[PDB]
């Protein structure tokens, strides 16, 4: 079939790109044929092209008690084509009552072209840009195909 | 069938089933696990202890000036302030007539006038300790 999903290999907080684990055998990463992931710009590509589901996942703890706040957000930027996709965490101030967890998640169908490159980019505004980081393996940029071949 | 494989390795449903080593950063424990679990980052406020190894998990200290909080050290807390004690998930703000001076320090009790037969010239807080002397005697 066709179907993929990806688990983000950054942790802290920084804007630019996310890397991702594409390989099989991985805790949460699948990718079947007709998806490649391109380590030089941290980007997988969809050679046939159709309608697809992607979904998205961003899961934040907080590593250092009393510190943090603001909102931190992802978009799901199309390379050959302004935000396809967008989700924004917000982090809770530290107060009496203890949050040490945000989580997000955001889907739709999307339509791709074919060799559509896909990739997503960090971008988070913050009182400590420390304090805050993205839970390992929770992070999940996932897609599977609709339209049928 | 796939059960036979030792810890740090997996067997892939891809591949026919054969066990193979785990990816460059993964882990595996136990068993007849079919994929290697991903070894845990220490980046941050957190310092690796033991490095990634496919049959043993990663493991954070935190940064030299804080300490781990919580379970697995899901977080850092910076070293507490005068008149305060770790109290082991969570930093409490001393106690209630006891004192510390430090750091690290611990809280402990104030001194004790009446068994130096003196009395107390400054009460004691949580930050500082009392200081005895003679009482107003002029
Ligand atoms: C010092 O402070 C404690 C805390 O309120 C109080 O109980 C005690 O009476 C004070 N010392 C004196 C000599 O009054």
């Amino acid at each position: 079939g066709m179907f993929a999903q990806l688990v983000a290999q950054n942790v802290l907080l920084i804007d630019g790109p996310l890397s991702w684990y594409s390989d099989p055998g991985l805790a949460g990463v699948s990718l079947t044929g007709g998806l490649s992931y391109k380590e030089d710009t941290k980007e997988l590509v969809v050679a046939k092209a159709g309608v697809y589901y992607v979904f998205f996942q961003l899961e934040l703890r907080r590593v250092v008690a009393g510190e943090g706040s603001g909102s931190v957000s992802l978009a799901l930027h199309l390379q050959p084509l302004a935000a396809a996709l967008a989700l924004t965490v917000d982090l809770p101030p530290a107060s009496s009552e203890a949050r040490n967890s945000a989580f997000g998640f955001q889907g739709r169908l999307l339509h791709l072209s074919a060799g559509q490159r896909l990739g997503v980019h960090l971008h988070t505004e913050a009182r400590a840009r420390h304090a805050w980081q993205l839970t390992q393996g929770a992070t999940v940029l996932g897609l599977f195909r609709v339209t049928p071949e | 069938p796939c059960s036979n494989c030792p810890a740090g390795t997996f067997c892939d449903n891809n591949r026919n089933q054969i066990c193979s080593p785990c990816p460059p950063n993964s882990f595996s424990s136990a068993g007849g696990q079919r994929t290697c679990d991903i070894c845990r980052q220490c980046k941050g406020v957190f310092r690796t202890r033991k490095e990634c190894s496919s049959t043993s998990n990663a493991e954070c200290d935190c940064t030299p000036g804080f300490h781990c909080l919580g379970a697995g050290c899901s977080m850092c807390e910076q070293d507490c302030k005068q008149g305060q004690e770790l109290t082991k998930k969570g930093c409490k703000d001393c106690c209630f007539g006891t004192f510390n001076d430090q750091k690290r320090g611990i809280c402990r009790p104030w001194t004790n006038c009446s068994l130096d037969g003196k009395s107390v010239l400054v009460n004691g807080t949580k930050e500082r300790d009392v200081v005895c002397g003679p009482s107003p005697a002029d």
